[PDB]
């Protein structure tokens, strides 16, 4: 299976700074159809996975602005321009290239108390 | 508005069996592909099985720590997914999400908020 890492696997913050998260793939994501299915997902504490980011830089529905994803073939990185509460929670990179589906082990966003 | 929604969980002994439904809405279920991932500290969020749509003729797909143990179905008319697990081990507790993508779509874009599988013969 396709090897999906992350880093760092806390980062601490303060509201309003700046965040950036690292995933990396065993191989490249870079479907046969051209495409790079490599998504970015958050999830707080006692709830489920929300999608935020789809093929490397799209951002999903109701998903905001100050997100954003950037990236190719083996390595990527999801940015956000000034943390907010309401995004605090574990980050989790997937790839969908290749099958099975796998999943980074995740980057807790939390706050620097 | 996609609706996902998980039960079924509870607490097991290590080698039984457990049946989990998931009820959905909001979405073209019948050409759906639908998904069963779980989530636990030792090994995080991992892909468990798929089935496929009738195009497909609802083929399946397992992780191969599931194989052999693991059933998933569906109900199309009921939009149902459904996840059997026989001969449960410690290793399969987690919580256990349905969620799902479609062929030129191949991402989970919705997920339920869990159910909770506990496989353990003490405290
Ligand atoms: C629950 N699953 C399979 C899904 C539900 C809704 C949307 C999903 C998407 S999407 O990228 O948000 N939608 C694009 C086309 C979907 C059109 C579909 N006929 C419908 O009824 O909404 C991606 C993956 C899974 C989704």
């Amino acid at each position: 299976d396709v090897v999906m890492t992350q880093t760092p696997l806390s980062l601490p913050v303060s509201l309003g700074n700046q965040a950036s998260i690292s995933c990396r793939s065993s191989q490249s994501l870079v479907h046969s159809n051209g495409n790079t299915y490599l998504h970015w997902y958050l999830q707080k504490p006692g709830q489920s996975p929300k999608l935020l980011i789809y093929k490397v830089s799209n951002r999903f529905s109701g998903v905001p602005d100050r997100f954003s994803g950037s990236g190719s073939g083996t390595d990527f990185t999801l940015k956000i321009s000034r943390v907010e509460a309401e995004d605090l929670g574990v980050y989790f990179c997937s790839q969908s290239t290749h099958v099975p589906f796998t999943f980074g082990s995740g980057t807790k966003l939390e706050i620097k108390r | 508005e996609v609706k996902l929604e998980e039960s079924g969980g509870g607490l097991v002994q290590p080698g039984g069996s457990m049946k989990l439904s998931c009820a959905t809405s909001g979405f073209t279920f019948s050409d759906a592909w639908m998904d069963w991932v779980r989530q636990s500290p030792e090994k995080g969020l991992e892909w468990v099985a798929e089935i496929r749509n009738k195009a497909n003729n609802h083929a399946t797909y397992y992780a191969e720590s599931v194989k052999g143990r693991f059933t998933i179905s569906r109900d199309d008319s009921k939009r149902r997914v459904y996840l059997q697990m026989n001969t449960l081990r410690a290793e399969d507790t987690g919580i256990y999400y349905c969620t799902g993508i479609y062929y030129h779509y191949p991402w989970f874009a919705y997920w339920g908020q869990g159910t909770l599988v506990t496989v353990s013969a003490e405290p």
